[PDB]
């Protein structure tokens, strides 16, 4: 029920940092894990990492070194941003929240993800 | 991340019949793994998850099972809006991963 | 001329038992029973108790989301209940040695509650997160505020392995939990073992728990438990905690500073200060007599509770005027 | 020995109603009053200072299967509570009984004494009452109240009244 | 008993007087013979019914309390639950027999004082018309008939009536 | 002519005591001091006594046998048992929480037996009827009236579990055990497990058995034991029964309504057709005065209890002729 | 005592009398001195050891009694230990106090009443033969030599043998 | 000439209060409250007490090697502990009902210490050696006189079986224990099994236990832990003991005789050649009267203990001279 949106720069070169805003319409971080997965034209997904609105985040250990994500005080946003892009970062970039463990029970993974954005297609 | 891949990269399935996918893991991913739908301009959706269970919303038509590195994936039937492009994720390691994905058409 | 030898009479229609007859009548009297409290919750010595409100003292005790603002009432004289207290272990299961339990909290005159095993750095390994429904707090989900839920995190469950030497320089109350999954399922997606263990140890304490796996009726939306186990600290001794799974581990505890003459009142009165050296769950008894018909159960400097309507003494004479 | 109380004695307990030519009215007898009000001071206040306590709050619980410890609490207080509720009561009738024929006693020895005084210079009447052979002025009313009657004074008036 | 009545002044009881428990004996030239003080009588069985009642009804009902079973490992709780019963067992006892023992004691006095004063009653009635003899008798200074002895019974005796007579025959 | 003031003297010889005197004849006496009984069992307030006999209160509830004749026996004002009981326990082993129930037990005025969980319908696929020499009757081996042991069935034990909701709006009271073979042979024999389990579950019940192998004197010539367990199940309240072995299922049940005054108590004494206020061992008491020294342990309106040889106090006068 | 004689008829009591409690005091031409009333002194002798033994006889012997160990998740059982002997104990520290100031002062009545009584019984021999004065002394209204003082202390009085001898003394 | 009736007087100063005066002298008076002793513990009725000197009750029952002084103690009157017990438990562990096993043995008056597993015919291939520096005596490691510490023999430990009939026509007091070490590679060096059990069982008897293996703190330098249970055997029963590692076996055990009078004290008061009927921990009293205000634990026939700082009873007259 709760849709997410993303938005930001089509277009970041080399030396600058991609950073790309999720927008959750109907809805709020909501002690949930929420994550971002990329997906480069002719592939298949990939996984970056995920935040907890409490500041707890799990990043996919070979994009660790550049990539943070992180939440706005507004909780119903969170970020990706990548530095020193690398153009093997040309990639649709996806916004998801991870699946609730239970009806009754969450602040705990999954591993899987339920509602999807678009994405949207950054260009280097 | 544990590579997994899967054979039929593509399947053409001209009536709405039966058509199935396929993953492979190097390593065992034990029941965790995931199957989605992917569609251009459209979000992802996911099927199922822990390997044979749906998620709601999704219909009796998506179904699979399998377990260590063996997965098999099941459409009964092909409506238009299934030719979708799916995929697996593998979820019983870290970092997790996905397959490269397969187009049915 | 004439002298007559007599003495007084009054109007007064106080009168008196005797063995041999039952109604005399007095000029002078004094009573030694007490029936009467002013129906207030008053403080002894001017200090306060804990009033629980809605919550039990299993509530108060673990942090239950919805007892806050009692978190803070460090200083007791005494405990104050609802008769039916709604608001306590959150998350179903058994609480080990309650009335023990209460009856050394009670004795308390002081509580430094602190942190032991502190949420950010205690735990690096497992997700300390993890919120439910059933403990919910202004309609979002959450959890005991001196229990942490460790559960896996990226696909391990690496054992846990820590402990806490008691510098306080008092009794530490240290309360932690089991948690029993209402399916193997779940133990396998929260904890990542089958056979997970739960082990506590001190110098002199020592206690196995062993998760068991089943469906028990559902309570508060849940069909699992999470038992509750404590044990006291003396000073110098030393907590360890050990486990593979299914520990919501002791975040907080508490230091005691032990007292005595107090104790726990069951009553829906309400609070109005007065120096109450006695106390019934009915309110205030201010009086010096040795005797009360009031109630059974007090706190405080009481006269004697006894199961008579009046203990009336005559001080005059036999009241007969002419 | 008096047919009832004065309710036109106000200043103490005992006492008499000395009645002559130069006026008439009642007085207390300090002594016997106060000598009766210290008695019974000390009894009311020995039965409340006796009261033995200790304060500690006394309710207690107990779980569903520690029925018979639960009701072996319960049997102690039961215990107690009658045995003090018994005790109670009776001593506090017992009390009674004895302020009030200690007091018998009082007014009794007011008449005695008078009676110690007058000698043959008075008749005894029922009711409390000594009616006096000779004229008796304000004086040797409180001469007789006070223990301090000349009783061989007024003897030779008395042996010609006393017909 | 401290007033001294019972088998003192009055050398012993009354078999012959069945209607009562305290009372008269008389003897003049119309007959002789007992009869009780009703009031006297009255009272102090009256006095004496409720200090038997109060002793019992202010007893409480004692309600079921029987004994309980122990297992081989509880011997503390089996050895409390003792500890209570012999407790309160002492204490009973030791105040029932403490009781009756005190009772005992001031209903004797009782019963002496009530007999001494209905004595007292006639000496002030008679004053100097009759001699005061032992045995708890009085010796008329003057003939007192039938009339004459329920008048000093009932407390009616006309004194001044009998004085010349009583006078004239005391010397 | 002469008037005497006197007093009355009698033929009596009641003797009282004094605090001055020790042995003082009065005309007239009051015994405060019950010795006396009937030497038999009465009815209390017009209810009958449960009449146990041989059968110990586990034997009873246990569906012993030889205690056939306690079946129809609903309701009672108070229990009574023979002083050395025979029947208990027929097949050898350990009673959970024994004197508790017996303590409970006593407080039901009455009770519903019913079937909860039907021997024909309940376990198609295990076998309902093991049996023991050691629970004989007449000859003929046998087992509880009120449990069912479960063996397996053509080579399989396939998992049990069923549950009972309390739709009686009375407590019931459930009983069922644990079996614990000498050896392996029979524990594979009879469960076709080395690893059986018995799980039992309420809302706040929550017990695992684990039957234990081990060599045993011989009890009733049995070398295993019976454990036996029991639990009070709330009005609305589910239990649930889980187990792959060993399970000697619940086959009766009791419907329990409470009340007060009973007791249980040990006497050889004959029943007959009389009522009492007050039951003691040796006999009912019919009497009014306050104090009692016929026996400590009594049921129902009672004398008080006291050491006391006599009690007797003085109404009348000191008994001297003269 | 509540009587009057001790310290009260009587101005107090005798020191050079070491016989008894009870007794006499005694001037005349043949002599003077003190001896004790035996018969009354040996009453109350006997009167009050009976009761003071009572109140020691009644008294149960305190068999061996501990307190016992628990630990420290048996705290309310502790608890009800301790409550069963303190609720003991101050029951019997009451009881212990309360009958023994019942009992002093009813002993003080029973000596108050036994003196008065032997000084009316005095009276009752003497009648007019006698007058009283302070102190609680009779006066005699004729010669009482050492035979005659006996004869009172006796109660063999013979009244009317002094009686010439009084009339003319009495004026 | 005079007559004049009157009292005697004295010199006296017995002072008793009434109850409507405070202070009443009169000449003759009766003490009913004892409130003194002799400082010494006293035989009672010509039976010593049982000192322990420095041991605590299990450091006695247990065969602790300091406690070596104490085994010819066969009976007593009555037992003292010190204040301050220095040897009890020397291998740290926990003590099973050692409250009730302490209420238990204060009936005993006497006892017979019997070997009941002889050391060098019960167990020829198991190592009976063991030692240990927290169990040592005069420099040399040792271990409890009446325990045997079972370890492997050359690589193996084959099961232990055996039994005991009571024969002693008393109860019988076996002690054992249950090894808990702090590692897997000391329960692997001692016992050569990870999966060690120990099962203790008689006719009605039944226990299992299993070896926690764990770090725990270091008590009397030891990290790992020594459990002691226990049973009282009844005359014609069997025990059996099964085993296959962990095992602290009993060597001896206590052929109790029960009596009564006796209880057990602490006291610090030094024992003497004397004798009383009455003992306090304080020191023992030789008095007749109702009451005392020594003290509320007494052993022998007492005074009852009243919180009253003067019960004097006047038996003379008031005082008063003139
Ligand atoms: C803190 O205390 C409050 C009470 O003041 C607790 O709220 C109550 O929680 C119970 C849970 O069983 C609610 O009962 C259920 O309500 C739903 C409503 O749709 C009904 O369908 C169910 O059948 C059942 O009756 C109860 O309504 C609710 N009361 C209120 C006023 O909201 C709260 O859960 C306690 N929280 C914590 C953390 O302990
Ligand atoms: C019920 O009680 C009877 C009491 O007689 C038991 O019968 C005795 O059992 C013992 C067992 O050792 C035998 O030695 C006796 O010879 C038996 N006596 C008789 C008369 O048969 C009976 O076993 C008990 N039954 C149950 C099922 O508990
Ligand atoms: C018996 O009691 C003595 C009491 O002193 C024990 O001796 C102490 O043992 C500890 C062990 O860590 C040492 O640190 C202390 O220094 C020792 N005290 C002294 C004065 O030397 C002894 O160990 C106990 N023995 C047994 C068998 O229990
Ligand atoms: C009668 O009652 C009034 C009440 O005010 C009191 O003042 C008065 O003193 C009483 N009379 C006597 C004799 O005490
Ligand atoms: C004694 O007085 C009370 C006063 O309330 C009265 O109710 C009771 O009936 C009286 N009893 C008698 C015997 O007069
Ligand atoms: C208890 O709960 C009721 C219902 O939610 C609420 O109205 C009341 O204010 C609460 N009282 C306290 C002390 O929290
Ligand atoms: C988890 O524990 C391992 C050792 O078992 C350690 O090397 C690792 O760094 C720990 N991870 C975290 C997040 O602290
Ligand atoms: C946890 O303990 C098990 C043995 O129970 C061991 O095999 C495993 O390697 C341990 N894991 C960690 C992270 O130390
Ligand atoms: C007195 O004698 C009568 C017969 O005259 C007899 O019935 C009664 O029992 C006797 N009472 C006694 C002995 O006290
Ligand atoms: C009192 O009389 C009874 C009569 O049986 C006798 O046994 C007892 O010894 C007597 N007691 C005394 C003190 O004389
Ligand atoms: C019960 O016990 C009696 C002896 O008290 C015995 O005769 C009888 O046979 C036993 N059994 C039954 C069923 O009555
Ligand atoms: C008995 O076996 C059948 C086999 O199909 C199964 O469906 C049924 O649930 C089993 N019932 C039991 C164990 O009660
Ligand atoms: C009285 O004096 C004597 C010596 O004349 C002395 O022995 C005794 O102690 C004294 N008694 C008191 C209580 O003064
Ligand atoms: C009574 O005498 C004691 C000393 O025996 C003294 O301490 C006390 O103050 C006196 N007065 C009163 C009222 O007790
Ligand atoms: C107890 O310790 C002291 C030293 O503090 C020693 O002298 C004494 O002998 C010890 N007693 C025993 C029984 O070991
Ligand atoms: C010890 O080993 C021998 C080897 O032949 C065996 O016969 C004996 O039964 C064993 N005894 C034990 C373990 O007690």
């Amino acid at each position: 029920q709760v849709q997410l949106q993303e938005s930001g720069p089509g277009l970041v070169k080399p030396s600058a940092t991609l950073s790309l805003t999720c927008t959750l319409s109907g809805g709020s971080l909501s002690t949930h894990y929420w994550s971002w997965i990329r997906q480069p034209p002719g592939k298949g997904l990939e996984y970056i990492g995920n935040i907890h609105y409490s500041g707890s985040t799990n990043y996919n250990p070979s994009l660790r070194s550049r990539v943070t994500i992180s939440v706005g005080t507004s909780k119903n946003q969170f970020s990706l941003k990548l530095t020193s892009v690398t153009a093997a970062d040309t990639a649709v970039y996806y916004c998801a929240r991870d699946a609730p463990y239970s009806d009754f029970l969450s602040g705990v993974e999954t591993g899987w993800f339920d509602p999807w954005g678009q994405g949207t297609l950054v260009i280097v | 991340e544990i590579v997994m891949t899967q054979s039929p990269a593509t399947l053409s399935v001209s009536p709405g019949e039966r058509a199935t996918l396929s993953c492979r893991a190097s390593q065992s991913v034990s029941s965790n793994l995931a199957w989605y739908q992917q569609k251009p301009g459209q979000a992802p959706r996911l099927l199922i998850y822990g390997a044979s269970t749906r998620a709601t919303g999704i219909p009796a038509r998506f179904s699979g099972s399998g377990s260590g590195t063996d997965f098999t994936l099941t459409i009964s039937s092909l409506q238009s809006e299934d030719f979708a492009v799916y995929s697996c994720q593998q979820y019983n390691n870290w970092p997790w991963t996905f397959g490269q994905g397969t187009k049915v058409e | 001329d004439t002298i007559c030898i007599g003495y007084h009479a009054n109007n007064s229609t106080d009168t008196v038992d005797t063995v041999l007859e039952k109604n005399v009548t007095v000029t002078h009297s004094v009573n030694l029973l007490e029936d009467s409290h002013n129906g207030k919750l008053c403080l002894l010595k001017g200090i306060a108790p804990l009033q629980l409100g809605n919550c039990s003292v299993a509530g108060w005790i673990l942090g239950n989301p919805e007892c806050e603002l009692l978190i803070s009432k460090e200083s007791w004289s005494y405990i104050v209940e609802t008769p039916n207290p709604e608001n306590g272990t959150c998350y179903p299961g058994y609480f080990a040695d309650y009335e023990e339990l209460r009856e050394q909290l009670s004795s308390v005159s002081s509580f430094e509650r602190f942190e032991i095993f502190p949420k950010e750095s205690s735990w690096p390994n497992h997700t300390v997160t993890g919120v439910s429904a059933s403990c919910s707090h202004n309609g979002k989900s959450s959890f005991y505020r001196n229990l942490l839920w460790l559960t896996g995190k990226n696909g391990l469950y690496p054992n846990l392995s820590k402990s806490y030497v008691n510098n306080k320089e008092k009794e530490v109350l240290v309360l932690w939990g089991v948690h029993h999954p209402p399916n193997i399922g779940n133990q396998r997606a929260l904890y990542h073992t089958e056979n997970a263990y739960v082990s506590v140890v001190s110098s002199h304490y020592s206690r196995r728990f062993t998760p068991e796996i089943a469906k028990r009726p559902k309570v508060r939306d849940q069909e699992g438990r999470i038992n509750y186990y404590w044990t006291l600290l003396e000073p110098g001794d030393t907590i360890i905690f050990e486990a593979n799974g299914n520990l919501i581990a002791p975040w907080y505890a508490f230091a005691l500073s032990r007292g005595f003459g107090s104790g726990i009142i069951t009553s829906n009165a309400p609070m109005d200060e007065c120096d109450a050296k006695c106390q019934t769950p009915q309110g205030a008894i201010n009086s010096s007599l040795p005797f009360q018909n009031v109630h059974p159960v007090t706190i405080g400097e009481c006269p004697k509770y006894v199961r008579s309507a009046k203990l009336r003494m005559v001080t005059g004479l036999r009241n007969i005027p002419s | 020995f008096i047919e009832g109380g004065w309710t036109g004695m106000v200043d103490g307990w005992y006492g008499y109603h000395h009645q002559n030519e130069q006026g008439s009215g009642y007085a207390a007898d300090q002594k016997s009053t106060q000598n009766a009000i210290n008695g019974i001071t000390n009894k009311v206040n020995s039965v409340i200072e006796k009261m033995n306590t200790q304060f500690t709050a006394v309710g207690k619980e107990f779980n569903k299967l520690e029925r018979r410890m639960e009701n072996l609490n319960k049997k102690v207080d039961d215990g107690f509570l009658d045995i003090w509720t018994y005790n109670a009561e009776l001593l506090v009738l017992l009390e009674n009984e004895r302020t009030l024929d200690f007091h018998d006693s009082n007014v009794k020895n007011l008449y005695e004494k008078v009676k110690s005084q007058l000698k043959n210079n008075a008749k005894e009447i029922g009711n409390g009452c000594f009616e006096f052979y000779h004229k008796c002025n304000n004086e040797c009313m409180e001469s007789v109240k006070n223990g301090t009657y000349d009783y061989p004074k007024y003897s030779e008036e008395s042996k010609l009244n006393r017909e």
